[PDB]
RNA sequence: GAGU
DNA sequence: CCGCGTCAGACTCGTAGGATTATAGCATACGTG
DNA sequence: CACGTATGCTATAATGTGTGCAGTCTGACGCGG
């Protein structure tokens, strides 16, 4: 039979009955009563309206069904918020709460990385002004330019124009064929490759090595502090309190080890003096 | 790395807050420069060679 | 656009 | 059977980067240094 | 208090979508009427 989304809710809309003023305004005193029904009613006769204005608000924001959820929304609001004591029409009313919560859903949820809204209306009024002086320049509008016929800073019209740049699909793929996507380019820049995981084993097991070549007591000093051989990075107290209560004396047989394997490198430092690239 | 820790400790050698991410030469690629040209935005301090 |  | 639907359709290489729109205007509200 | 992020209300009447493309391939194998 009919399987769209669209054409069903509608059809389910289409029957419901158009109010008139008199009408609207007894409904509306129950409702905010509390009457429910009332409630219920005033809603499901006024849904048109709301599709009415999503209509053109939708265009490229979002799913015409997204905005019309969105519209409810708005309508809703204005039912609870109805005065029904003033001449004012609903529908007039209405409008703007549906025309509101619209426009605020599109600002939130069609960015992907979500901005917040006085970030995305700034940026609108900076829109705006360059429509207005691309029309003059005959010449879409610099930065600067832009900047200059606000009184603001280059930086700040800068750095919102680097907010409005849209996103990329990964799996677009690219040249007009469907060859390849970006995700087939793009690297792991953080993941180095064998080379450099190979680099730090050969690095730790020298440094081992070298460790041992020192007194047993600077390696352990060394070891515990650093938290090399250890578990934890000891600090002065810990080590001298598990060895030599002198917490003095660690930082002395430290600074002698660290001397001690710089002789061992201005001896045989012409393989560690490679290290440095 | 607690290595590198200690080593730096040995060395001094403290690491600088600039890094490096020159244009070079793509690798068995070779010739002359034959022209230069520099774009600037408008309010940075322009280059002596621009 | 290059061999198949 | 007829008709409508779903499922497949060679292997490596290349080149080059890149683009759209629009969401008001102002007052109050919530969380951190 | 300020700074960053959010929620909020505005009162002529207005009350059922459409839109932008898709271009139709081919021989085979199953699945409701």
């Amino acid at each position: 039979r009919v399987l769209d989304a669209t054409q069903l809710y509608l059809g389910e809309i289409g029957y419901s009955p158009l109010l008139t003023a008199e009408e609207e305004v007894y409904f509306a005193r129950r409702a905010l009563r509390g009457d429910v029904a009332s409630r219920r009613r005033m809603i499901e006769s006024n849904l048109r309206l709301v599709v009415k204005i999503a209509r053109r608000y939708g265009n490229r924001g979002l799913a015409l069904l997204d905005l019309i959820e969105e519209g409810n929304l708005g309508l809703i609001r204005a039912v609870e918020k109805f005065d029904p004591e003033r001449g004012f029409r609903f529908s007039t009313y209405a409008t703007w709460w549906i025309r509101q919560t619209i426009e605020r859903a599109i600002m939130n949820q069609t960015r992907t990385i979500r901005l917040p809204i006085h970030i995305v209306k700034e940026l609108n009024v900076y829109l705006r002004t360059a429509r207005e002086l691309s029309h003059k320049l005959d010449h879409e509008p610099s930065a600067e330019e832009i900047a200059e016929q606000l009184d603001k800073p280059v930086d700040d019209v800068s750095r919102m124009l680097r907010l409005n740049e849209r996103i990329t699909s990964v799996d677009t793929p690219l040249g007009g064929d469907s060859e390849k996507a970006l995700l087939d380019i793009l690297a792991d820049e953080k993941e180095n490759g064998p080379e450099d995981t190979t680099q730090d084993d050969d690095m730790k097991q020298s440094i081992v090595k070298w460790l041992f070549e020192l007194n047993a007591k600077q390696r352990e000093v060394l070891a515990r502090r650093f938290g090399l051989l250890g578990y934890e990075a000891a600090t002065l107290e810990d080590v001298g309190r598990e060895i030599g209560l002198t917490r003095e004396r660690v930082r002395q047989i430290q600074v002698e080890g660290l001397r001690r394997l710089r002789e061992i490198l201005q001896t045989q430092g012409l393989n560690i003096e490679a290290l440095f690239l | 790395t607690p290595e590198e820790k200690l080593l730096r400790a040995i060395f001094g050698e403290k690491a600088s807050d600039v890094k490096d991410s020159s244009l070079r030469v793509p690798n068995g690629v070779s010739g002359t420069v034959i022209d230069v040209q520099v774009f600037t935005r408008d309010g940075v301090e322009k280059d002596k060679r621009a």
